[PDB]
């Protein structure tokens, strides 16, 4: 529920929902300038920064899960 | 500005006149809180004008309902702590009426037109066409409704200290 | 709306004004260090280093070192206090000798320098042992 | 500090007629029937497009006025209320006949007042197929607002063409006012009274029957 | 222009009156989806099937509910269509079971054919060339009659079909005997 | 006058605040003198709240986790060596705080010295310095009236809520 509830998020053919280019650009303080502007175009262009965060969190992710599976039992 | 008249001498201060009575001077620290002061001075006018008849009819006179009577409640002191469920439906429909307010308190200034105080009553139409003597009609209202807030003080606690009827002891 | 500019409006200088280079905080502090102090002789400057640092200097010896748990775990830890001042000293002094070559009171002197470094041995020896006596009696 | 929204709530030159001291609100003008200027807490001038309770903003541009929806809402408010406060008292026997339905779930042995009715048949099962039969028509009749919303229909607010009789067929327009005037004045009466009856009986002070108190 | 069914509301655009059963009933404006494979055609063909299988579903569960069940399907003996399901599938559950995979080739046939009926424009929604008697030959006058009879019986018959289901799923009695029971009940 | 250049407070719902008429005829010098008193209070009351809202009901930890359920009794137990402590070091905060003050660009609430970056002409930096003043001006008095109810009516918590 929490994951179906969360994929309604974004903005698509129907108007409602987020745009993640609008989220960003308005994400901006007096210590980081533009703030995440242009950080959009990065992650819809570049193939590598998009593996770079991907890698970064399934790493961190299997780490997580290591802990997790010791400690409470799965099976 | 109606109310700065006299002659009206102020008691145990005999050099001072009522006339322009202002010794903190509101009237030049803020003056744009002047309509604002003069809104509550009668609202606390009307208020303590009607606790002054209210302290002294229930003293003779009771509504005929057998919660309210003499046996019931003989002081009239305690009667708001002794009839909770008679003081929720005042203050629930003054609630209601101080809301409707609130838009005529936010427009207090220059917003509109309406003089503070004025809320366009007058159903008996008691007040006065010509103009120099609804001045002295305002400054009626004002004269008794400021004895009237030194009275129900007066009235209170000379029945607190002293329980005792009407004028007092 | 930026409180990130570069440093005395120079923008290709290494260095950034940031609250916590260019604050009011940092910028009145700093200048009232003995370091930077306006009215200081040179032996005045380093007896407030001493005085400061001496002090502080003994709580580790006296606490953690190997006479810990003895009657004379106090004057162990004076003694190594004392004698890690020495060493300060001694790196002030092999400074001086090669950093400044043959204005008085300007700190950056061979003249001055001497001053600073007897200033702090005569400080950080004093205050490690008004340290050795607030914490006896 | 900033110019107040006050100034684009009230008229500044009227004032309201029910209420003088107050100026009049922008959108009461006095077209609407039961139109006596009475918003003393100015909630027809509030500028959100209240539409979006039924399809979003973001959805597409588009914006219902206030005095709209407020009407849309009072009618339908009135007209609820108005069965309700009948359906309350009929099945009471408050006007002779105890009006059951020929069915011996609504029998006056299973539920002998109208006041427990509500809590009877949720359990039952008469409640959920009202609120199936009810919100039928409520997505077929309220769809029409978001139509009012975008500017393409020019219905009035309440106005179905549900005249089965036809008391206003060849009628004017001061007396198809009036018979507006007669449903919105009914309506907002039977509102109050279906408040009087649904809370009387809820205190514990009790009489669940009529006349309820 | 107003909706004949809705008078108070605009007709849909898409909708003109000339499908079968078209009164202008889409207050919703499902009739202007065109997006996530769906659109008029498809709406249409849906309606149309929703129509043929829930009139066949209501004569099929009142022709083993009057006369009992099939011979070879004997073992049902319950006057719960939805209860009597459960009997043939314990005892011979590969007819149903050949049905299912019968109706799985037919269907994903008509998936087809309905998208590609919508890509191009030789097929109407629900058209499968099943005239056999011929009645779409001549008087097409009569023959919109039939074309608005189906619809107008399917669409009847998708609450009878969604009702026996769902009053046979809960009262475990049968179609015709919940009519019974509701006879006395609501007797006056 | 002075609230002219100092906008700072100045917030819906009223205008310039001030019935008694304490800013009139004042000078420039005492006004400053005032919104240091009223910043100064302002953060010591949101770091008051903050301080009495952990220790009432969570992290009261440590002081070996003893000594404190109910902030006020908590103020006793506790060495007076560890209070004058607290005292001496805020007044060593206090008096590198004079120095800030005299200084030539110096705004009248301005320890960290922001003004270097940005003035009050940029209304992002207004608007959050008016939600420090806010919420300080607010917890002045929700200090006041907490720490009256935990003097008198005996109570240290949430007193409108539960518990
Ligand atoms: C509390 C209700 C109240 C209010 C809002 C006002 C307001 C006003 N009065 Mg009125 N007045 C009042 C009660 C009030 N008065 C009473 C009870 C009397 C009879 C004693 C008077 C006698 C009087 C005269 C003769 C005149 C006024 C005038 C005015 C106007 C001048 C502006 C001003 O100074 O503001 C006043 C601000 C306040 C009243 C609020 C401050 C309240 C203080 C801080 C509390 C202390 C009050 C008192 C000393 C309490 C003592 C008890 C204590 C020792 C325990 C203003 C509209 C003048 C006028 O009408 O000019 C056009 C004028 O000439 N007043
Ligand atoms: C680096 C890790 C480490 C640490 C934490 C320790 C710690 C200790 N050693 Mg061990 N030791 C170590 C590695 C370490 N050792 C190594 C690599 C060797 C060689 C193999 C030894 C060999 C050794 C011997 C032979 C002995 C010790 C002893 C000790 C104890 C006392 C030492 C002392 O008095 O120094 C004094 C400390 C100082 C003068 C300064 C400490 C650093 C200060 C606190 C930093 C402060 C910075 C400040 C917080 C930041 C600025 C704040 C503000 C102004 C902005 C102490 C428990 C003695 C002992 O008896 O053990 C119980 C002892 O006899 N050590
Ligand atoms: C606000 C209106 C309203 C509501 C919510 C109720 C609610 C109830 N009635 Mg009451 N009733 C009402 C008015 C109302 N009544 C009126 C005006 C009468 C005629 C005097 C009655 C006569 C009546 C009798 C005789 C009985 C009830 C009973 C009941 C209870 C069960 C009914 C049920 O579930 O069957 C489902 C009902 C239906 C399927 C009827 C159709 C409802 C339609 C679909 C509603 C919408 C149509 C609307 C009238 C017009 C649409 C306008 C739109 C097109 C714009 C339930 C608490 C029974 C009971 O338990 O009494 C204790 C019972 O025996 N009612
Ligand atoms: C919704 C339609 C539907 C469904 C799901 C059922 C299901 C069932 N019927 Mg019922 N029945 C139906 C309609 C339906 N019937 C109709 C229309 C009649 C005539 C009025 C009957 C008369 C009937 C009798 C007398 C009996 C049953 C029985 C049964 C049960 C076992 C039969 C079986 O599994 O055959 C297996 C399936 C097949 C042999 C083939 C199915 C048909 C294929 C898929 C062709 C479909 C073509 C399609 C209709 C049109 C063309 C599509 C495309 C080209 C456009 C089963 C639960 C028996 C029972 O046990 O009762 C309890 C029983 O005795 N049925
Ligand atoms: C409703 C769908 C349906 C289903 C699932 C069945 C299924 C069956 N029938 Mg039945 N049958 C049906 C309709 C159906 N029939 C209809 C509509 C008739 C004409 C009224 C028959 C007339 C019939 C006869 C005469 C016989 C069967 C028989 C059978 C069984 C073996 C099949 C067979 O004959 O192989 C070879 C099988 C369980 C046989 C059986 O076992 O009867 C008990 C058999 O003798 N069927
Ligand atoms: C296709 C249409 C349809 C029909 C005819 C029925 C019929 C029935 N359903 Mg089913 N049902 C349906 C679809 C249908 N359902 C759907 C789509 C669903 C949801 C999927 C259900 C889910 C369902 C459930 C869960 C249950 C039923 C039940 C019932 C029975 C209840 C009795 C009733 O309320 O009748 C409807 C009543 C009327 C139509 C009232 C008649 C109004 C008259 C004719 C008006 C004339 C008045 C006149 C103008 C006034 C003048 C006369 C006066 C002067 C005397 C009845 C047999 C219940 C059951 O099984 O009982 C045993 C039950 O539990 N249904
Ligand atoms: C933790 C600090 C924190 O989060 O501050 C937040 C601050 C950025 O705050 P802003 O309000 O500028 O942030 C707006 C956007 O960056 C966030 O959408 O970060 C910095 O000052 C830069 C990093 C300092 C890093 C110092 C180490
Ligand atoms: C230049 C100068 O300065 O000279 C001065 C000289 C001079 C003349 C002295 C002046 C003055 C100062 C004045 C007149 C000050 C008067 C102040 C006044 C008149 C203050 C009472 C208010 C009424 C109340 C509180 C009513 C309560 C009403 C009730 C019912 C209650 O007591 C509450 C109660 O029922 C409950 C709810 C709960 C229970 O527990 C029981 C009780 C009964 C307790 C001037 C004009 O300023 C000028
Ligand atoms: C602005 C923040 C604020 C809030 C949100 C707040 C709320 C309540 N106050 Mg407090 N109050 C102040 C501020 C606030 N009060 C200030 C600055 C003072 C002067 C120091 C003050 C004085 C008293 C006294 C003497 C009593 C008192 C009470 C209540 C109680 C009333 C509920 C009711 O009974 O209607 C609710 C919780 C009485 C009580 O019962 O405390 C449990 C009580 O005796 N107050
Ligand atoms: C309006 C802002 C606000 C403030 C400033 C505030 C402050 C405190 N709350 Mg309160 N509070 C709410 C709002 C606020 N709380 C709301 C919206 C709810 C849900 C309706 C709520 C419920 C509870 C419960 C059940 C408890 C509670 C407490 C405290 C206590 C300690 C901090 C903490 O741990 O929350 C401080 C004084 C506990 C307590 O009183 O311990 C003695 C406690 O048990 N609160
Ligand atoms: C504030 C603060 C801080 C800081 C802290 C610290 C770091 C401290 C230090 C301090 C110290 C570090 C101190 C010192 C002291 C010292 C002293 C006090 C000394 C004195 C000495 C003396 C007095 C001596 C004398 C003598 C001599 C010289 C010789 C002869 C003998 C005798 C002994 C007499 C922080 C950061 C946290 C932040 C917050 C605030």
């Amino acid at each position: 529920v929490l994951f179906i509830v969360a994929g309604h998020m974004y903005r698509t053919n129907w108007g409602i929902g987020h745009s993640m280019k609008e989220i960003l650009e308005a994400h901006k303080g007096p210590f980081t300038g533009e703030g995440h502007k242009g950080l959009y175009e990065i992650l819809t262009t570049s193939w590598h920064a998009q593996l770079a965060i991907n890698l970064a969190m399934m790493g961190s992710l299997s780490i997580i899960v290591a802990h997790h599976m010791y400690a409470m039992p799965p099976y | 500005m109606v109310g700065a008249e006299g002659p009206e001498p102020i008691p145990f201060a005999p050099s001072k006149t009522s006339k322009n009575f202002d010794p903190v001077g509101f009237a030049e620290r803020s003056p744009e809180w002047l309509p604002w002061y003069r809104e509550a001075e009668l609202k606390h006018g009307r208020a303590a004008m009607l606790a002054t008849v209210g302290f002294v009819v229930p003293e003779f006179i009771r509504v005929p309902g057998e919660q309210f009577s003499f046996e019931a409640i003989p002081k009239v002191i305690d009667a708001h702590d002794a009839l909770p469920e008679s003081m929720i439906q005042i203050f629930g429909w003054i609630s209601f009426l101080e809301a409707c307010t609130f838009p005529a308190m936010a427009g207090l200034g220059g917003k509109y037109d309406r003089k503070p105080g004025d809320f366009s009553f007058d159903p008996l139409g008691l007040y006065p066409t010509d103009p120099e003597k609804q001045k002295q009609m305002q400054l009626a209202e004002l004269k008794n409704g400021r004895l009237a807030m030194i009275a129900i003080g007066g009235m209170v606690t000379g029945a607190a200290v002293t329980g005792h009827g009407f004028p007092y002891l | 709306a930026n409180f990130i500019k570069p440093y005395n409006d120079d923008p290709f200088v290494g260095h950034l004004a940031t609250p916590i280079t260019s604050s009011a905080v940092t910028r009145a502090l700093l200048k009232n260090l003995p370091a930077y102090r306006f009215g200081l002789t040179p032996l005045l400057r380093g007896l407030e280093i001493g005085l400061a640092h001496g002090y502080f200097l003994i709580g580790p010896f006296v606490k953690l070192g190997p006479l810990r748990n003895s009657d004379i775990a106090l004057i162990a830890g004076f003694l190594s206090t004392i004698g890690l001042i020495l060493i300060l000293t001694l790196g002030l002094t092999i400074y001086g000798a090669a950093v400044f070559n043959s204005t008085e009171t300007t700190l950056q002197t061979r003249k001055a320098w001497d001053q600073f470094k007897g200033g702090f041995f005569v400080g950080a020896c004093g205050s490690a042992g008004f340290a050795l006596i607030c914490l006896s009696s | 500090m900033p110019e107040r929204l006050w100034d684009s709530m009230v008229d500044k030159t009227e004032r309201s007629k029910a209420v003088p001291f107050l100026p009049r609100a922008v959108n009461l003008d006095g077209s609407l029937p039961g139109d006596v200027g009475f918003d003393p807490f100015y909630l027809s001038s509030i500028p959100k497009d209240f539409s979006g309770f039924i399809q979003p903003p973001q959805w597409e541009e588009k914006g219902i006025p206030t005095l709209y929806w407020m009407r849309e809402a009072e009618l339908k408010h009135c007209r609820v209320a108005m069965l309700a406060w009948f359906g309350w008292l009929a099945t009471d026997g408050a006007f002779g006949v105890t009006l059951r339905f020929p069915g011996e779930i609504y029998s006056v042995e299973n539920i002998p007042t109208a006041y427990e009715a509500h809590n009877a048949l949720v359990s039952q099962g008469s409640m959920g197929f009202l609120l199936l039969a009810v919100g039928f028509i409520e997505f077929c009749t309220g769809a029409v607002l978001v139509e009012v919303a975008k500017g393409a229909s020019d219905r009035e607010a309440g106005d179905f063409k549900l005249d089965p009789l036809s008391f206003l067929k060849g009628k004017s327009e001061e007396e198809i006012k009036r018979m507006k005037t007669r449903e919105i004045a009914n309506g907002r009466l039977a509102m109050l009274a279906f408040g009087g009856v649904a809370t009387q009986t809820a205190l514990e002070g009790g009489n669940h029957a009529f006349p309820y108190f | 222009e107003k909706s004949q069914s809705l008078p108070f509301m605009n007709r849909p655009p898409l909708l003109d009156g000339s499908m079968a059963g078209d009164v202008g009933f889409d207050p919703l404006g499902l009739s202007n989806i065109d997006d996530v494979g769906i659109d008029l055609y498809w709406l249409r063909e849906a309606e149309i099937k929703h129509c043929r299988v829930a009139m066949l579903a209501v004569v099929g569960i009142l022709q083993v509910e009057i006369f009992g069940p099939a011979p070879g399907c004997e073992m049902a003996t319950d006057k719960c269509q939805m209860d009597a399901f459960w009997q043939i599938w314990g005892a011979h559950p590969q007819y149903i079971a050949f049905g299912l995979i019968m109706i799985m080739m037919i269907e994903m046939i008509s998936g087809i054919a309905t998208t590609q009926g919508r890509e191009s424009g030789e097929r109407a929604p629900g058209d499968f060339g099943l005239d056999p008697l011929g009645y779409g030959k001549g008087d097409a006058a009569g023959y919109a009659r039939l074309q608005a009879q189906e619809i107008a019986n399917g669409r009847l018959a998708m609450f009878a079909a969604a009702g026996e289901i769902m009053q046979g799923c809960t009262t475990h009695q049968g179609a015709l005997e919940n009519l019974m029971t509701a006879l006395r009940d609501n007797s006056f | 006058a002075w609230k002219d250049e100092n906008i700072i407070g100045i917030t819906a719902p009223m205008g310039f605040f001030d019935p008694l008429g304490l800013s009139s005829g004042k000078s420039d010098e005492v006004m400053n003198l005032y919104r240091e008193a009223e910043l100064k209070h302002g953060r010591v009351a949101m770091a008051a709240c903050l301080g009495w809202y952990i220790t009432a009901a969570g992290v009261h930890p440590a002081f070996n986790s003893a000594l404190s359920s109910d902030p006020l009794e908590a103020a006793k137990q506790l060495p007076t060596v560890g209070w004058l402590q607290f005292v001496l070091g805020c007044g060593a905060i206090e008096w590198l705080a004079q120095q800030i003050k005299a200084r030539p660009g110096y705004q009248p609430g301005d320890i960290l010295g922001a003004a270097y970056w940005v003035d009050n002409s940029d209304e992002g930096w207004v608007d959050y310095q008016n939600k420090e003043i806010n919420n300080g001006r607010l917890a002045m008095v929700a200090f006041m009236g907490i720490f009256v109810q935990d003097l008198y009516f005996g109570n240290y918590g949430d007193q409108i809520f539960r518990n």
